[PDB]
DNA sequence: TCTCGCTGACCTCTCGAT
RNA sequence: AUCGAGAGG
């Protein structure tokens, strides 16, 4: 479907098995796959996110709407710090941020902001922060708090149709509607979820 | 022959008797598609503005958003233009989780304001209409499939 | 009298319980009724009208 | 972002089918998914021993009667049915029950073997009344899984419907554990009940090595 | 105009007696 | 086959 959408079917399993397999995998990439996000962010323009900048199409919910779309990748620093100045006329694009060799961005072309008059212009730093899951920002508790999407995932759904094997008609497959944000295959997802499940269990192995 | 072109389910759409829908979800599906659309004061997660219809479903999944909580969801939706073709619309509408989760299985080329309510049997039922109207027989027909699996499976859900 | 026998017995006295979905463990949004209620099997077997 | 592992901290034996396992260190939102793959696995795939054939001397078919007998041979298979025992050495095994004279027969009447232990010798099979009367027969016990009906693939033999599995319920509750100076971090309390025949250290053993038998398909590519 | 015959009022299964 | 007595939809 797409380097962000894929799916994978297991036919043979047996009765019940996709209920269990399925929801699991899905229960370990909605809440459990490690990532790193946009957590915060301080705009010189507005102090608060109730308080809306002039000069920017945009407004405050909707930069930090697109500040939650962005995804990003950090090398070996728990928290960091990017930086974005623009100026001119045009959209404000993740591209137009100082280039750090720690941080990288897979999707360049994402938009944050609109400029309309070339007169105003914004200066904003974003805390991009290494976690796991979604954790919203009214829990977290002039900062702008923003949601923090860590876990690569966009969306994990699964579904259980019967496959009949010869002689054996209560055999089920299972089919994964898996959706990544691009940050890593949503194939290796899968297979990092399946490891951790693994490893969780591995003092019960005989 | 006959029976593919002429007698097949998929073919017999409408009522003869008049213009309306003859499959229609009913029962179990009618009051899945009533409890999702549905919204409540002081639910859990209202007021977050979501980027999409998918983290309000992930919201959903994790316990962290009720499906009743009014929230701010940005909606991508397409309306035919003159000659046809579909143009998309973005913008921020005042809606729910379980309308936003439900926004997924309508086809495009159908306005927002048709999942933007409490869905009842009438209002499903013009909502079929409306995706046959517009956009054919095959599209109907899968919208109908997508409903039922979606109400039943939220019917489930709702205990 | 229903809901002091539902009492005696240690249970809810609005005859519904929070059920959890066997196949994801997720509770039920909403309190379920369970009881026992005396089912009967007809003579109207699917074999015999097959 | 290390994950921790939980363990086995406490396996609790409220009686010889009535049990508890508790594992501790488990993170946020494992408890629950663990529980639930434990459960539904327990519930499934826990192999157990049932009784399949039983052959009675006096006796062609279920539905007839031996005199001196109180029961029907039906419900004398479904007693039989209801049997819990446990064989070390192979799956197959062939038990013999004979009494004679007034009273109960019960599962210790069943003559001893080294291999078959019969976990509870207290449930009755059948009844004798008068003291002439006398009971054979031969009991077929094979090890299996799941729920195998007799209609599923000589005169005398009468087929019983196979209750593999020796798992009768499982219930499991997540709680709050402290683990060092954390809080979030929650413990998985397993309750099982059972028929005796399996010990719940090593259900919970088979069962997580089925999971993970089943979760290597996904780590491979 | 009013009595006065003549007309009209889906599918499936089980049983026994002729 | 037909008739009588039921029953289900
Ligand atoms: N031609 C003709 N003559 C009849 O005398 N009957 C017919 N058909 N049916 C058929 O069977 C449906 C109602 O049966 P029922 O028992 O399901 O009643 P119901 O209200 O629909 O549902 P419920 O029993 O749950 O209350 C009805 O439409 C029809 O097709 C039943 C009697």
């Amino acid at each position: 479907v797409s380097s962000t959408h894929a799916k994978v079917t297991l036919e043979p399993l047996e009765r019940g098995f996709g209920h269990t397999l399925g929801n699991a995998l899905r229960r370990i990439l909605l809440s459990s796959m490690p990532g790193c996000a946009v957590t915060e962010v301080e705009i010189d323009g507005v102090l608060h996110e109730y308080s809306t900048k002039e000069g920017v199409q945009e407004d405050i919910l909707e930069i930090l709407l697109n500040l939650k779309g962005l995804a990003v990748r950090v090398q070996g620093k728990d928290e960091v710090i990017l930086t974005l100045n623009k100026s001119g006329i045009g959209p404000v694009t993740a591209a137009d941020i100082t280039h750090d060799g720690d941080v990288e961005i897979v999707k360049p072309q994402h938009v944050i902001c609109h400029l309309t008059d070339e007169n105003a212009s914004i200066s904003m730093r974003i805390k991009v922060q290494r976690g796991r899951g979604y954790v919203p920002a009214s829990t977290r508790i002039g900062r702008l708090l923003v949601d923090a999407c860590y876990s690569p995932v966009e969306r994990i759904a699964y579904n259980v149709e019967a496959a009949r094997v010869e002689q054996r008609t209560d055999l089920d497959k299972l089919v994964i509607e898996m959706e990544t944000n691009g940050t890593i295959d949503p194939e290796e997802a899968i297979r990092r979820a399946a490891t951790i499940l693994a490893e969780q269990l591995e003092a019960f192995v005989d | 022959l006959e029976a593919r072109a002429l007698m097949m389910s998929t073919n017999n759409i409408l009522s003869p008797a008049n213009g309306e829908p003859i499959i229609v979800p009913s029962q179990d599906v009618v009051l899945g598609l009533y409890y999702m659309t549905r919204d409540c004061v002081n639910a859990k997660g209202e007021g977050m503005v979501l980027t999409g219809p998918k983290e309000a479903e992930r919201l959903y999944r994790s316990g962290l958003a009720s499906l009743h909580a009014r929230v701010k969801v940005r909606i991508t939706e397409y309306e035919k233009d003159a000659n046809g073709e579909l143009v998309a619309k973005t913008s921020l509408k005042d809606t729910t989780v379980g309308r936003a989760i439900l926004w997924m299985i309508v086809p495009k080329g159908l306005p927002y304001s048709i999942v933007n309510q409490a869905l009842g049997k009438k209002a499903i039922s013009k909502m079929l209409n409306t995706c046959y109207r517009i956009l054919g027989l095959k599209p109907t027909v899968i919208f109908a499939d997508q409903i039922m699996y979606t109400g039943f499976a939220y019917a489930a859900r709702s205990g | 009298e229903i809901k002091e026998l539902l009492k005696l017995g240690d249970l809810p006295t609005s005859g519904q319980i929070r059920l959890y979905d066997g196949r994801t463990g997720e509770q039920f949004e909403r309190p379920v009724t369970v009881g026992y209620m005396y089912m009967l099997k007809l003579n109207h077997l699917v074999d015999d009208k097959m």
